[PDB]
């Protein structure tokens, strides 16, 4: 019912805090690879691109659930 | 009391050194001090009169008599404190180059009528007191009686922010470079130098001991050593993402914590049953909020995109 | 020279319609500009008298005969010319709703001063002359009048531009959305929407016949039609990043995001309406606000890359 769109909020919220954190980290390496181009500097960056992936297939898993119920609803 | 105070001091300097010239402007400026009511003024004259029976028959003296009398012409308050920092710096270290200097610092900070400029000789004077035989408090009262010379604001405001700089964390790497740059950027007639020092100091203050802060000041440095003016609006444009991007970080902090306390209030609701549509308001207002925080962290992500293109 | 011919018409009229009160409008304009020895006042004035003798005791000749004592009122050049296109188009397409409605905003744009209102005019008027009969003509006099009623210095900009465009590529997709565009943003009371929409249509004008183009189009049209601030500030910084770097595919990924964002914002919209009063239809939209979620961090990661690769 209600509480079901309660913790897929909650997990929403608690996935863009992460993606806040990630995105802040993101622009300020890229902003230090404008200013100074480095390789370990562009080694860090794909590492805050991989956080990113992790959290897009986060994503992806709360949609399948939400999915699931969704279909068990209809049926 | 403060009268008596300045009062007696009259009367011990007039026992000191009776028929000079001394003598005769501390009384004056003791006669004056009397008749005022304002209490600033009166450790104003205070200082001046310490400093006298200090070092009487001395050009310093002289010159703090002389600092004295227009800090009690001048009504601003700002002047009479910039007055008594310079009386008190040169009673707490006598005899040296940095007394003379500040005494001159001060009397070019109360000639002025800008309100700046106050304000970034008392911070000069602050950090002349603080640090004593430091390099750093040589070089702080260096830069003020050159941003006092120059006649733009933004001189003004780069030489303030460059001492609050060193003020926050003095012996530090980023107060020296502060200091460096800023002296380099006063010694500089171009205007955008100046806006390009500012933003950086704003980002090392923001920011301290950070990353992004040394990489915009060695960013400062090298685009004030180039003279290309395309590149010089792309470091503009540049350092203010960063502040911007500095300030996105802060509200996203913030709206972390909101996240986080509504998560704890949620799972107390549910568990004490007090409702869902309230519960479901607030979740509501908490992602607005973190969404469009979101949004902004991608449109400043746009602006970067742009400037590199 | 021209002096004989508008005397020779307004002899004629006199002879044609004697005590009315066209005769004594047109004796007194003639006389007027017999007086004026500017030769465009003269062609003016003779278009005015031409059209009173093709169409006499009609409202179109009255109106011809005002805004033609209006426009020698006036010196500025291109309110003159903009007058002599609106009589040439009243000419042209004699009983259309299209010559009247450009009598009246040919009046509007002599009532004021500022250069840009009477450029727009002009553009107007020429983009009626050049298709006549047509919906865009009708569709661009509507814009450039709501424009001129417009008091925002970025209205009348942004629809020249539009304007431009239609006359750039007349009868095609873009233009008809450019129309559009306009009209929505002139309908909106908001200064970011009318920028968002001058740098869509500058993007379509400075680069026709792309992608780009469409997907800033679309992206400025759902612009408009939310009314949340912070879609249209994400509109103007991802238009300013289409501009600021043309024919690229980080640009394509940069307008593409921006348009997944919009629509997420939409489903956040449709979710606090639903919450407002089924668990079904809720769970579908959430559903839905995922799907998008997933593609816009797909195309910032996407976007990340390129500007790895474009850096490195």
């Amino acid at each position: 019912k209600q509480k079901e769109a309660i913790k897929v909020y909650l997990e929403l919220l608690e996935v863009h805090s992460r993606v806040l954190k990630a995105l802040i980290e993101q622009i300020k390496l890229f902003i230090e690879l404008i200013m100074e181009p480095d390789e370990d500097l562009a080694d860090k960056v794909r590492k805050s691109s991989e956080e990113l992936k992790k959290i897009i297939k986060e994503v992806e898993k709360i949609l399948r659930k939400v999915d699931d119920i969704l279909e068990k609803v209809k049926s | 009391s403060e009268k008596e105070k300045v009062e007696e001091l009259a009367q011990r300097i007039r026992e000191q050194l009776p028929d000079t010239e001394l003598a005769r402007e501390a009384q004056e400026l003791a006669d004056e001090a009397r008749k005022s009511d304002d209490s600033e003024a009166l450790k104003v004259v205070y200082l001046a009169l310490r400093i006298v029976q200090q070092l009487p028959d001395t050009e310093l003296a002289r010159e703090a008599l002389e600092l004295a009398k227009e800090a009690v012409k001048s009504t601003d308050s700002e002047a009479l404190k910039v007055v008594e920092l310079a009386l008190k710096i040169v009673q707490q270290l006598p005899d040296t180059e940095l007394a003379k200097e500040a005494l001159e610092l001060a009397k070019e900070a109360v000639k002025s009528t800008d309100s700046e400029a106050l304000k970034v000789v008392e911070l000069a004077l602050e950090i002349v007191q603080q640090l004593p035989d430091t390099e750093l408090a040589k070089e702080a009262l260096k830069l003020a009686k050159e941003a006092v010379k120059s006649t733009d604001s933004e001189a003004l405001k780069v030489v303030y922010l460059a001492l609050r700089i060193v003020q926050q964390l003095p012996d530090t790497e980023l107060a020296r470079e502060a200091l460096e740059l800023a002296k380099e950027a006063v010694k500089s007639t171009d205007s955008e130098q100046l806006e390009v020092v500012r933003l950086a100091l704003e980002i090392v203050q923001l920011a301290p001991d950070t990353r992004l802060a040394r990489a915009a000041l060695k960013l400062a440095k090298e685009a004030v050593k180039s003279t290309d003016q395309e590149e010089l609006k792309k470091v503009k444009a540049i350092l203010r993402v960063a502040s911007e991007v500095l300030k996105l970080e802060e509200e996203a902090k913030k709206s972390q914590e909101e996240v986080e306390r509504l998560k704890q209030e949620v799972e107390k609701a549910s568990k004490a049953g007090l409702g869902d549509s309230r519960i479901f308001k607030k979740i509501h207002d908490v992602v607005t909020k973190q969404i469009k925080v979101i949004l902004r962290l991608i449109a400043v992500y746009a602006e970067l995109v742009a400037i590199i293109g | 020279s021209e002096k004989e011919k508008v005397e020779e018409l307004a002899q004629r009229i006199r002879e044609q319609l004697p005590d009315t009160e066209l005769a004594r409008e047109a004796q007194e304009l003639a006389d007027e500009a017999r007086k004026s020895d500017d030769s465009e006042a003269l062609k003016v004035v003779y278009l005015a008298l031409r059209i009173v003798q093709q169409l006499p005791d009609t409202e179109l000749a009255r109106e011809a005969l005002e805004l033609a004592k209006e426009a020698v009122k006036s010196t500025d050049s291109e309110a003159l010319k903009v007058v002599e296109l609106a009589l040439k188009i009243v000419q042209q397409l004699p009983d259309t709703e299209l010559a009247k409605e450009a009598l009246k905003l040919a009046k509007e744009a002599v009532k004021s001063t500022d250069s840009e209102a009477l450029k727009v005019v002009e553009l107007a008027l020429e983009i009626v002359q050049q298709l006549p009969d047509t919906e865009l003509a009708k569709e661009a006099l509507e814009l450039a009048e709501e424009a001129v009623k417009s008091t925002d210095s970025e209205a009348l900009k942004v629809v020249k531009l539009a304007l431009e465009i239609v006359q750039q590529l007349p009868d095609t997709e873009l233009a008809r959305e450019a129309l559009e565009l306009a009209k929505e943003a002139v309908k909106s009371t908001d200064s970011e929407a009318l920028k968002v929409v001058y740098l869509a249509l500058r993007i379509v004008q400075q680069l026709p016949d792309t992608e780009l183009a469409r997907l800033a189009l679309e992206l400025a049209k759902k612009a408009v039609e939310m009314t949340a601030q912070e879609v249209l500030e994400i509109a103007r910084a991802a238009l300013k990043a289409a501009q600021a770097f043309p024919n690229t595919e980080l640009a394509e990924l940069m307008l593409r995001l921006a348009e997944v964002a919009a629509r997420v914002m939409k489903e956040l919209e449709r979710n606090d309406e639903e919450i407002k009063k089924d668990d079904e239809s809720l769970l579908e939209d959430i559903v839905e606000l995922l799907k998008e979620i997933i593609k816009l961090w797909k195309i910032l990661v996407e976007v990340s890359d390129v500007m790895l690769k474009l850096i490195s």
